[PDB]
């Protein structure tokens, strides 16, 4: 088991530089291998961007050989990634990825989405929808959470700290008129279990640091 | 700069049917040709290498052949969890390259929506906007049409869609349409009701509610 973690600002401006750095446990980056980074714009498909081998021996993909580099930290265990001169075509999540010798890729990590505007971050409001029904009913009912005016992407979505899963659907963001974001994530339960259960939705929107709980009751 | 060209691009399987993907290299390969799957928000997970070796861990469902320029991998009995997007990736030279993708969907039984409409939360109400929401769950095909009615007035260019991905169990969509108005326009109105017209619906639906 390697481990890929990937951060850096979810959010750079235009042609400024993106900065990203891989967390890499459980395997050492100077032990074998090869180091690489990949991104993929939304909706589109994966392009590779360049690689450090574990001897500190790098190369790239061209058409990014000018305004990228690769460096790495044996005393921490991370290779990095300089962008410079950013533009909308920059906007992707982006991966750690180790390589081996085939070569394929076996492990990856989360993705980190970066994305590149000159626009400011706003923290979301969080709404609630009441359920469709009493606990009375004996049917299932539906209730959600709204979370409304947020940027940039990604917010996430959990229910009762995620122990409640199953019935559970969050639907992609949808860009408003006003250039905000906007999701709403629902659950579909038995009737029977509002009078029984609490349920709550943990929104949670790391660029604004915003991590909020809302009772959802009638 | 070898080019990975796949097909098809998109393709709809009928459950527990045999799914085929193909790529077409720009030269000779051979070889050096992996199969990757992704299901959306997630990082690609290997399936084939080399180009017919088997990863440990992954169904004996999936398989590859093909050398050179042509290769194909096949999933012999389409399951749900299989509801994602393929790619293939070269192994011959950097830079390193993928296929567009194949979208795979699968073409289960016809479902019909279940709909349930929500008013606007007093919370955001005292905050000026109204959003009033109309959940479509569980239903296939994707296609379906919403219209907003208020006190039967028909509402265009104020609502917004979404409609999630494709289930890994029951292979169902859900769609989410969201009125917004002004909250002085959402009382100098009664009635609100989510119309929706649908292949599984005999006839169209009309969920509402009133103050």
């Amino acid at each position: 088991q390697v481990q890929l973690q990937e951060s850096g600002p979810g959010l750079v401006k235009p042609s400024d530089t993106l900065s990203l750095t891989c967390a890499v446990s459980g395997y050492s980056i100077t032990g074998g291998y090869s180091w690489h980074w990949i991104r993929q714009p939304p909706g589109k498909g994966l392009e590779w961007m360049g690689y450090i081998h574990y001897s500190g021996y790098t190369d790239f993909n061209p058409s990014l050989k000018t305004r990228i580099t690769i460096s790495r930290d044996t005393s921490k265990n991370q290779f990095s990634l300089k962008l410079s001169s950013v533009t909308a075509v920059d906007t992707a999540v982006y991966y750690c990825a180790r390589k081996d010798p085939s070569d394929a890729f076996p492990y990856w990590g989360q993705g980190t989405l970066v994305t590149v505007s000159s626009a400011s971050t706003k923290g979301p409001s969080v709404f609630p929808l009441a359920p469709s029904s009493k606990s009375t009913s004996g049917g299932t009912a539906a209730l959600g959470c709204l979370v409304k005016d947020y940027f940039p992407e990604p917010v996430t979505v959990s229910w009762n700290s995620g122990a409640l899963t199953s019935g559970v659907h969050t639907f992609p963001a949808v860009l408003q008129s006003s250039g905000l974001y906007s999701l709403s994530s629902v659950v579909t339960v038995p009737s029977s279990s509002l009078g029984t259960q609490t349920y709550i939705c943990n929104v949670n929107h790391k660029p604004s640091n915003t991590k909020v709980d809302k009772r959802v009751e009638p | 700069e070898i080019v990975l060209t796949q097909s098809p691009d998109f393709q709809s399987v009928t459950p527990k049917e045999k799914v085929t993907i193909t790529c077409r290299a720009s030269q000779s390969i051979s070889d050096h040709l992996h199969w990757y799957q992704q299901k959306p928000d997630q990082s690609p997970k290997l399936l084939i290498k080399y180009a017919s070796h088997a990863i440990s861990g992954v169904p004996s469902r999936f398989s590859g052949s093909g050398s050179g320029t042509d290769f194909t991998l096949t999933i012999n009995s389409l399951e749900a969890e299989d509801a994602a997007t393929y790619y293939c990736q070269q192994g011959h030279s950097f830079p390193l390259t993928f296929g567009g993708g194949t979208k795979v969907e699968i073409k289960r039984t016809v479902a019909a929506p279940s709909v349930f409409i929500f008013p606007p939360s007093d919370e955001q109400l005292k905050s000026g906007t109204a959003s009033v929401v109309c959940l479509l769950n569980n239903f296939y095909p994707r296609e379906a049409k919403v219209q907003w009615k208020v006190d039967n007035a028909l509402q265009s260019g104020n609502s917004q869609e979404s409609v999630t991905e494709q289930d890994s169990k029951d292979s169902t969509y859900s769609l989410s349409s969201t009125l917004t108005l002004s909250k002085a326009d959402y009382e100098k109105h009664k009635v609100y009701a989510c119309e929706v017209t649908h292949q599984g619906l005999s006839s169209p639906v009309t969920k509402s509610f009133n103050r």
